[PDB]
């Protein structure tokens, strides 16, 4: 409890220490990927009936 | 299900 | 001097929370206010996989999309073919106290493991026709929460005991060891190039680790119970968390917070599994109200349910080429939706 | 891993003589058994099958209804009672072992021999050539054909490969058309169209001469093919 | 399931569904009972005969044609909360008090169990070990030292009573019952104890199973 | 209006609606719960459902007993239609009493040796049982064919004239009453094992405390083993009694032995249409595992 509380302090300011982009660009970048991604998701729209490999 | 006729002792009477 | 260092703590907590503040520049939510909605998305059962006696705790897929193994407190092991609803093996356990289960990437090995605190790795191609156990991995303090294979030579598994560990199996010791949770961490995620992981504790923490380094990168601060689902976003950039004041968040690693909140009025219970679909437009999450939420990803909508089971559902997967869902429940069956 | 046959020898026509078959090294009970025969001079021929817990049981039209196949899983042993004796029945009886789930190697470990000597709607697998000259670090191309269309609607093409060394039993190469087994090296390939196939080798060894030949397991009787031979 | 492989792989699943159920009935004539002492009690002593399987530790033993599995989890020192769902399915909880510091600890351990929402349903057999030891030092050490609430006499007879009363008014469940019994840590009598109690709950089992209260 | 007078049979139409409607919904809901739930398929809801298909055929012959209540006369809907009700819902009372006789023996072993390893009728061989009583149930109700048709009166046109009586050659052989001594082991064989089962089952239960809210419990038990012992005997007496009356009505000049069966077999009419309800409820009330699952169905609780 003398030291490894001093070690808390030394992970905390390694960790603010980073770049941080905009919340804007990481969410439009989100936004991005799954239109880019759409038509290829069986989910999200569904293959027909031949194509299905469980019916 | 559980009856006699309405007309039941008159034609036992004639039998 | 112990008070002086974390009084600076406790200003250092300030910093990091104020460039969070200082990148808020927009919701997600008024972001993506303009795209079309999903829709309503309507799955149906295409198996039910009958054959557990007991209730099923774990669930993972095969990377070949076919094949599958299910864990359960019967004590056995069982790895499904999907299509034709055959079982290739049934692996009887030595501890039916079995909490996770894994498929290895390459096909040819399934681990377990649970409240023994060991981590067993069987072979499946034995060259003797049998499935055997090739190691069993035991270092580990508390019960084994879950684990997840690297390759067919490394492992990392979560812990009760507050640790997450690195193993080799071919050697059977600890790598790395990864500390910093304060409570069980409960599960954990790998990223897509398997370089990070992110896990989730019952402190309400998510951790973002570093494979080959062994240090936190980022600490994830935002729900209220424990976390019990972690599930990494198909490019490796946001991951989601389910935990148990009924609460699933959306975090993302490079702006550092949280984006989006999917969460109803109606919804009392926690969340026991999460997962995403091929795009990352929709996130499954698994109930203790017995069944499933289809949750738009990207708008926070609710687009689905899949309400098919009699109890608790314990765990949930998609596949690899995004064609099925298989949700395992505590009422001994899994299912599949298209 | 090994199998161990006895009980062949010099039999009077007519007469009658058991085959034993015993396991050693691998879970017997798990494994379905067959039996493969192998004329004085010809090529390879199947003769029976018992499944594993003995719940189905195949044989040969040629021997059906005078031999009978049966499996001892206490004893880990396998049994060919064979009855009335002709002289089209001095062969080499081979004992083989498969494993049948999904994406498992069936037909991969043969026994060793038993030389029994009696006293003087099928598919046809064609392989039209039966003896090619061949040079070390050439490429060889194995050709073979079928009378029906292997391919499945599931999406296999059950067609399987097989390598007979001199004076040795035969070895899995590759199986369901594509797949190389487990122990042979990368320079075989597999190639097909549903009516012909193809085995490709890509650089000759003195370790690949021997006897090649393509079996069907797309229904029962299994027909093998004639032996296309390698020579130096 | 038409190809010839595809049978012979149905035939190997239908071998292996058949191996499933022979299992399925072999366990299900078990009776399983979860050990849930505090700190060293008297629980992992209790066992009369040792036939073993930190991690959790199973004990086993068979009385009169049926057969106990007993299920130690005092090495996990993990959260309570998170493993204690895989023992819904119990018959019964054995809970050890030793009576000779921990039992204020033990109370509130047996508050949490009698109230959960997992163990509403299942009784619960509670034990009260080394009676042996707590008839002397009674004379010694009062029951005001933790208890300061006894109105009593400081007798053996009744201070052992009203610590049994301070357990059984936890309960505020009328679905399930407290079975209790001070064990006197020399005894080859806990098999039959457990084994009386047992056949009463199998039997309130099967009045709640035949629609018949 | 010949057989009652003319409120008397407007107050038992009244009653047997109020049966009919509670009858076939507690009957169905029944069908329902087991077969959705397969966690409630246990033996007993097994007997239960065989027993809500007897209790949901009896309530579908419902409709031509009140047609022959209320005319007696005529009867010109089928010659053959009437030997088949009469088939159905005398079968059908066959299998609801030897299934409330299968259910007094599973929950005597269930109860009184608790322990026991069921070597002769395992859950497997359960399904079987269900079969044996219901070709118990249809080969004693067989010879109601041979005995019950439409009959016209002797020399007159029988366009207003048939009755769907017992016809002449079965009162005159004795066929009939034969009919009544063999229809009375469906009485006289349930109630000694209803009676003596169940007043064994209540010998170990109230030697429980014996040997608080324990009493309780077994307080309530018991007095559920007396309702259902009761309510066999307050339906199945005025049953039995009341055809035993009907087969002496034709024993050579005797009157006052008949107009007792006109009242007898009228107090038996929705003693029976009752017991069709109830059943239902009697063993599917103090069972917690069914009441949440008919809530789990109806989707409001
Ligand atoms: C001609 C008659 C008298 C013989 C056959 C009818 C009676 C006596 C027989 C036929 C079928 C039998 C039942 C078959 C099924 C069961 C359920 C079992 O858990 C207890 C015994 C019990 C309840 C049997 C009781 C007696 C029984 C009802
Ligand atoms: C022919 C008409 C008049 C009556 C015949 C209906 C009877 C014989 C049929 C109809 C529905 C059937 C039941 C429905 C299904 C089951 C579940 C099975 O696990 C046990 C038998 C049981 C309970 C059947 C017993 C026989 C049954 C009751």
């Amino acid at each position: 409890s003398i030291a490894q509380a001093r070690k808390l302090v030394e992970q905390l300011k390694m960790e603010a220490n980073i770049d941080r982009i905009k919340v804007s660009k990481a969410a439009a970048d989100l936004m991005a990927y799954c239109e880019a991604h759409a038509k290829e998701d069986p989910l999200l729209t569904p293959v027909p009936a031949s194509e299905n490999p469980f019916r | 299900g559980s009856f006699l006729s309405p007309e039941h002792q008159r034609v036992q009477q004639r039998k | 001097e112990l008070d002086q260092l974390r009084q600076e703590a406790e200003q250092l907590k300030n910093q990091i929370r104020d460039a969070r503040k200082a990148c808020a520049d927009a919701t997600l939510s008024q972001i993506t206010n303009n795209i079309d909605p999903v829709g309503r998305i309507q799955m149906r059962t295409r198996r039910t996989l009958r054959g557990h006696l007991a209730k099923i705790y774990a669930m993972h897929w095969g990377t070949d999309s076919r094949l599958l193994v299910s864990a359960s407190q019967d004590g056995k092991l069982i790895i499904w073919d999907s299509y034709t609803t055959n079982k290739v093996h049934a692996i009887p356990l030595r501890s039916s106290w079995v909490m996770t289960c894994a498929y290895a990437p390459s096909g040819n090995y399934v681990a377990c493991g649970g409240l023994d605190n060991i981590c067993s790795i069987y072979n499946l191609k034995t060259r003797e026709g049998n499935v055997r156990v090739s190691r069993e991995l035991a270092g580990h303090t508390g019960y084994l929460s879950c684990c997840r294979f690297l390759d067919d030579n490394q492992i990392v598994t979560s812990s009760g005991d507050t640790t997450c560990a690195l193993w080799d199996i071919e050697t059977g010791q600890q790598t790395t060891t990864f500390t910093g949770h304060t409570g069980d961490v409960m599960s954990l995620s790998l990223a897509p190039d398997t370089r990070l992981f992110v896990s989730g504790a019952c402190d309400a923490s998510a951790k973002l680790w570093d494979v080959r380094e062994g240090m936190c990168r980022q600490t994830f601060t935002g729900h209220e119970s424990d976390i019990n689902a972690i599930c990494f976003f198909p490019n490796g950039n946001a991951f989601a968390t389910g935990s148990d004041d009924a609460t699933c968040r959306l975090f993302d690693l490079r702006a550092d917070q949280e984006l989006m909140t999917y969460s109803h009025d109606n919804i009392i219970c926690g969340i026991t599994s999460v997962s995403f679909s091929k795009s990352g437009r929709l996130l499954l999450a698994g109930y203790d109200d017995f069944n499933c939420n289809v949750w738009d990803a990207l708008k926070a909508d609710r687009a689905g349910v899949l309400a098919g089971h009699d109890n608790r559902v314990s765990c949930l997967g998609v596949t690899d080429d995004g064609m099925a869902v298989a949700t395992g429940s505590w009422d001994s069956f899994l299912k599949i939706w298209n | 891993v090994q199998l161990v046959e006895s009980g062949g020898g010099l039999v009077q026509p007519g007469g009658s003589r058991k085959l034993s078959c015993s396991a050693s090294g691998f879970a017997f009970s798990s494994f379905g058994m067959h039996w493969v025969r192998q004329a004085p001079e010809k090529g390879l021929e199947w003769v029976a099958y018992i499944s594993s817990g003995s719940g189905t049981i195949y044989y040969a039209d040629t021997v059906k209804g005078r031999f009978t196949i049966s499996r001892d899983d206490p004893k880990n042993t396998l049994f060919l009672q064979m009855t009335s004796l002709r002289s089209e029945d001095t062969a080499m009886y081979y004992c083989v072992r498969s494993i049948y789930y999904y994406g498992s190697s069936p037909f991969d470990f043969w026994g060793q021999g038993t030389t029994l000597t009696v006293s003087s709607s099928d598919i046809v697998m064609t392989q039209a050539t039966s003896s090619v000259p061949v040079t070390p670090g050439e490429s060889v191309s194995i050709s073979c054909r079928s009378s029906k269309s292997l391919l499945h609607s599931n999406g296999n093409t059950y067609l399987y490969w097989f390598l007979q060394r001199p004076g040795q039993s035969p070895q899995l190469l590759i199986y369901r058309m594509s797949n190389l087994a487990s122990g042979v090296p990368d320079r075989f390939s597999g190639s097909g169209s549903g009516t012909a196939f193809t085995l490709t080798i890509s650089r000759l060894e003195a370790e690949d001469v021997g006897v090649y030949y393509c079996m069907q397991h797309l229904e029962y009787p299994l027909t093998f093919g004639a032996g296309t031979k390698l020579e130096l | 399931t038409l190809s010839a492989e595809e049978r012979a792989a149905l035939e190997r699943s239908k071998a292996i569904e058949k191996n499933l159920k022979e299992d399925g009935i072999s366990a299900a004539k078990d009776v399983k009972l979860l050990l849930l002492g505090a700190d060293n009690s008297g629980k992992s002593t209790i066992v009369k005969q040792m036939k073993i399987i930190t991690g959790i530790v199973e004990t086993h033993f068979t009385f009169k044609n049926l057969h106990f599995r007993l299920f130690d989890v005092g090495g996990q020192r993990s959260e309570r909360k998170k493993w204690i769902h895989c023992f819904e399915d119990v018959t019964a909880i054995i809970f050890c008090v030793d009576l000779s510091n921990r039992m204020h600890e033990s109370l509130m351990l047996f508050d949490s169990i009698c109230n959960n929402k997992f163990f509403i349903d299942t009784s619960i057999i509670l034990f009260l070990n080394k009676k042996d030891l707590f008839g002397e030092k009674i004379k010694k050490s009062p029951l005001t030292i933790c208890f300061p609430e006894y109105t009593g006499p400081n007798t053996y007879e009744d201070a052992a009573a009203y610590i049994q009363a301070q357990f059984e008014s936890k309960n505020r469940s009328p679905n399930k019952e407290i079975y209790c019994h001070m064990t006197c840590a020399t005894d080859t009598n806990n098999a039959q104890v457990i084994f009386d109690a047992v056949t009463d709950i199998i039997i309130a089992n099967n009045l709640r199973g035949c629609g018949l209260y | 209006l010949q057989l009652f007078p003319a409120p008397l049979l407007a107050g038992v139409t009244a009653t047997c609606v109020a049966l009919f409607v509670v009858g076939i919904a507690g009957n169905l809901l029944t069908m329902l719960v087991v077969s959705r739930f397969r966690e409630l398929r246990t033996t007993t809801n097994l007997y239960l459902s065989s027993m809500a298909f007897s209790d949901l055929l009896i309530f579908l012959c419902m409709p031509l007993d009140l047609v022959r209540l209320w005319q007696y006369r005529p009867w010109n809907f089928g010659d053959l239609l009437c030997k088949l009700f009469q088939f159905v819902s005398e079968s059908c009372t066959y299998a609801t009493v030897l299934t409330i006789t299968a259910l007094s023996v599973e929950r005597y072993f269930a109860i009184c040796f608790p322990l026991r390893a069921k070597v002769v009728v395992t859950k497997g061989r359960v399904k079987l049982v269900i079969f044996v009583i219901w070709a118990v149930a249809f080969c004693s109700a067989g010879p109601i064919f041979v005995l019950v048709g439409v009959e016209h009166e002797n020399g007159t046109d029988p366009w207003d004239t048939n009755e769907c009586r017992p016809t002449e050659f079965a009162v005159r052989s004795g066929l009939l009453t034969v009919m009544v001594w063999v229809s009375s082991i469906f009485f006289f064989l349930p109630v000694f094992c209803l009676t003596v089962l169940y007043s064994l089952i209540g010998r170990k239960l109230w030697r429980r405390r014996r040997g608080s809210l324990r009493d309780q419990n077994h307080k309530q038990t018991v007095k559920m083993l007396a309702v259902v012992v009761f309510a066999f005997i307050l339906c199945w007496l005025p049953f039995h009694v009341g055809r035993y009356l009907f087969s002496k009505s034709f024993e050579p000049g005797s009157l006052e032995i008949a107009q007792i069966s006109q009242y007898c077999n009228l107090v038996s009419f929705v003693l029976f249409y009752l017991s069709a309800a109830i059943n239902p409820i009697l063993y599917n009330i103090m069972s917690k595992k069914y009441r949440v699952a008919v809530f789990r169905l109806l989707g409001f609780e």
